[PDB]
């Protein structure tokens, strides 16, 4: 007995879930005895506004006499609501996006902005070609595995992790970029761009060698700034004035 | 699976990858010279040549890199 | 972040470079194999952590205050859907 | 960028600071700057008042 | 056509309906397979108890007591379940049928 | 040595450099200590609103580093040859930013900690209680600026 | 190149593409592109602008890891 019904009790489940749920969906409408009429109310989307009646069309040819029920609308002043989607490509940006909250109708909302923004200011936080590296490949393994762990379970914040794989990369690749742009692999400079800079041959082990602007990489910021403090102040001043500009 | 991989196997291969790229990185600035690792005031000074002990750390770390590997490449 | 993968630095990769290859290769060895799973974990993953946040509430005070005049309402579609259940 | 003032003889401000000779003195640049700066600053404080 | 929405704010637009109840169950499948929409119900000012509904209901939520109470002795001895098959091929992507 | 460049005027560099950090520290770690229990009763109660409640917390991190800043631009200005009234200018901004962002933190967590079970029952709430945190890091911001002012004139008058 | 009239000449390819494709861009989420590109590009351009070194007022640092390689 029990191997026979244990075929087809889960689907028996699934049946009076969804009856059950069809039922209240009913049950959120309004019935009267002396006339024949059914109320409910459903808001649509505007582009929309024709081809469900097409479908409606799929729902006649045999299963209701020519039946729109009702086509002609009557309008109220009650605020329709807006909606927004993620495109199917960037679920996570757009969800922290709006969790933190929403705006009102046809008003510029801001999800695209972020998936841009926010991962570079994320990279120039540390910009280190190893950091950003190791965390897009992991990033890269996650979205190449998902095609079969998208369906087990993780951990419960684990399973949040993974479903963030397009956010990880983005961040990642503007890592690698800042990085590159700063030339540290854990604050190690390899670049061969020398442009110029005054390092007399004669040199005293201690003394304080100095140099001078006798030329510059366009890019600049290159290995020759791997000195005394003189560079750290350099560098940090530079920064600073960088983050003014960019907020 | 002639070797159990759950045991914290994809740690020792991918360690055992990562640990070899540097060793290579630091062979050749030990043979070459960047005056960033073998030029210095401060720099010990064994000669620009070291790179004989970064050659020979690979070989243990691959050892247990390919025996891993054996055992889990049944997942891919 | 600079300041302190440089300290992380210094001290992993310039001890490893003091000379001993009789038994200093297992020094050395056993020095990297701490020096990378710090440098990626604990040098990694609470600095990026507590980082991205501070960009996102940046970007919420400092465009919602020009861009949120208010909230709408949400709408979320609804249909048929599975679900599951065991006791 | 735009100018240097040790590649060619001149004076010059601090590296970052030439703040406050617009808010507590009316319209002087005293760090030698740019020289309609000792004109416009003035403007450029004082259209924000209305 | 597609609006991004995401750099502008939507509006679904409302619809009057005067459905006759003739077609009240048979047509659930009608928003039961892709009704992918929302409503505003007016049942107000009278709750379960005092509406249709409920009485159904009272009779169905049995069966899923039921279902529950089977499943701990299901699980108990030795076996294991399929699963749905149809949750696999019957909730198959977005389907009229 | 002399009464403009003694050997007890670098200790002003040596020391006046660690206070600003020390006091927003403190503040950050106090504004943390109050705030942050809160969301251990929300949390359990309702976990939906988890977003809005750490905000003050962040606020109070953007103090914490008001006085690192600093320390780390007057870090420069110090030395072994500087002038006392360079020590004095720097401690007196060092002392100002620190203690005002620490006031800061005080104020930010001690309203925090309380509006965490405010906007609980109201998840809307937090429109006013943002109007209000906002002023005490702009405290602590105005608490900083002047050391800037100070600095820049200690890194060119000396004597 | 390098100097002053290097950024006003090449901020003109910037636009150039985008208005090109701000025109022209891949059927399928067709508007997505068309508003996020520019930025995605604008954000490059821009902040390697700042980088770029040139006409430089203060001293260089002075290196102490000299030992004639």
């Amino acid at each position: 007995e029990l191997y026979a019904i244990a075929k087809e009790l889960d689907s028996w489940f699934q049946d009076v879930t969804r009856e059950k749920a069809i039922f209240e969906i009913l049950n959120k409408s309004n019935y009267d005895t002396n006339r024949k009429i059914l109320i409910a109310e459903g808001w649509i989307p505007r582009d929309e506004l024709a081809t469900l009646q097409a479908r409606l069309g799929e729902m006649i040819a045999r299963l209701g006499i020519d039946v729109p029920s009702i086509i002609q609308v009557l309008d109220t002043n009650h605020t329709p609501p807006t909606f927004h989607r993620t495109n199917k490509f960037t679920a996570g940006f757009q969800s922290i996006c709006d969790c933190y909250g929403i705006a009102q109708y046809r008003e510029i909302n801001a999800g695209l902005p972020t998936i841009v923004t926010f991962p570079f200011m994320f990279a120039i936080m540390f910009g280190d070609m190893g950091h950003g590296f190791l965390m897009t490949l992991a990033a890269l393994s996650l979205v190449l595995n998902e095609k079969k762990i998208n369906k087990m379970k993780r951990g419960e914040i684990f399973d949040m992790a993974f479903t963030g794989r397009y956010i990880i990369l983005l961040m990642g690749v503007f890592s690698m970029y800042t990085g590159f742009l700063y030339n540290d692999i854990f604050s190690k400079t390899m670049t061969i761009f020398k442009s110029g800079w005054k390092w007399p041959d004669h040199w005293k082990k201690g003394e304080s060698i100095t140099a001078t602007s006798v030329g510059t990489y366009p890019i600049g910021l290159d290995w020759a700034w791997h000195g005394t403090e003189n560079a750290l102040l350099f560098s940090n001043s530079y920064k600073m004035k960088l983050s003014i500009l960019m907020g | 699976r002639p070797v159990v991989s759950t045991g914290k196997a994809w740690c020792c291969t991918v360690l055992s990858a990562f640990g070899v790229v540097i060793l290579s990185v630091i062979a050749h600035l030990f043979n070459t010279n960047h005056e960033s690792f073998v030029g210095s005031i401060n720099d010990p000074e064994d000669g620009p040549a070291v790179a004989h002990t970064v050659y020979l750390a690979a070989l243990v770390y691959l050892v247990f890199f390919v025996f891993c590997g054996f055992q889990v490449y049944l997942a891919r | 972040h600079a300041q302190l993968s440089s300290v992380l630095w210094t001290m992993t990769i310039q001890i490893a470079f003091g000379f001993r290859g009789f038994v200093g290769v297992f020094m050395t060895v056993a020095l990297f194999a701490m020096w990378f799973a710090l440098t990626c974990a604990v040098l990694v993953l609470m600095e990026g952590t507590s980082a991205m946040l501070h960009s996102l509430r940046l970007h919420w005070v400092e465009s919602m205050s020009k861009f949120f005049v208010g909230e709408g309402l949400p709408y979320e579609p609804f249909a048929f859907e599975y679900k599951d259940m065991e006791v | 960028w735009a100018v240097d003032w040790v590649k060619d003889g001149k004076p010059a401000p601090g590296l970052l600071n030439m703040l406050i000779n617009m808010f507590l003195s009316p319209g002087t640049i005293d760090d030698e700057l740019y020289p309609h700066q000792a004109k416009v600053q003035v403007f450029l404080l004082l259209m924000a008042l209305v | 056509e597609k609006e991004e929405a995401i750099f502008r704010s939507a509006e679904m637009a409302l619809v009057q309906f005067y459905i006759p109840q003739e077609i009240s169950r048979d047509s659930a499948y009608t928003l039961g397979q892709l009704g992918l929409v929302q409503f505003r119900d007016l049942n107000s000012k009278v709750r379960a108890f005092q509406r249709t509904f409920v009485n159904e209901i009272r009779r169905l939520d049995n069966v899923e007591r039921q279902y529950r109470y089977f499943y701990s002795l299901l699980k108990k001895h030795d076996i294991k379940l399929y699963e749905g098959d149809t949750d696999k091929y019957l909730d198959g992507s977005g389907e009229l049928y | 040595m002399t009464e403009l460049c003694p050997v007890y005027a670098p200790f002003f560099g040596a020391i006046g450099c660690a206070s600003a950090i020390i006091f927003t520290s403190l503040g950050a770690a106090y504004g943390t200590a109050k705030s942050g229990v809160g969301i251990c009763a929300t949390c359990v109660l309702r976990p939906d609103l988890l977003f809005k409640n750490i905000v003050p917390v962040i606020m109070a991190g953007i103090i914490a580093i008001y006085g690192l800043v600093v320390s780390v631009l007057v870090c420069y200005s110090l030395g072994q040859k500087q002038a006392l009234y360079t020590g004095f200018i720097q401690l007196g901004a060092g002392l100002s930013v620190g203690l005002s962002g620490l006031a800061a933190g005080f104020a930010i967590g001690i309203v925090g900690d309380a509006g965490v079970r405010g906007s609980s029952q109201q998840p809307r709430l937090f429109v006013g209680m943002i109007l209000i945190l906002i002023f005490a890091e702009v405290l602590g911001l105005y608490g900083l600026i002047v050391a800037l002012l100070l600095n820049s004139r200690a890194t060119q008058d000396v004597v | 190149m390098s100097s002053f009239y290097t950024v006003v000449g090449v901020f003109i390819v910037v636009s150039a593409m985008s208005v090109l494709f701000w025109i022209m861009a891949p059927k399928n989420n067709q508007a997505v592109w068309r508003s996020t590109v520019i930025l995605t590009l604008a954000m490059m351009f821009l902040m390697w602008a700042i980088t770029f070194l040139c006409q430089l007022h203060p001293l260089v640092a002075p290196r102490r890891s000299d030992l004639r390689p």
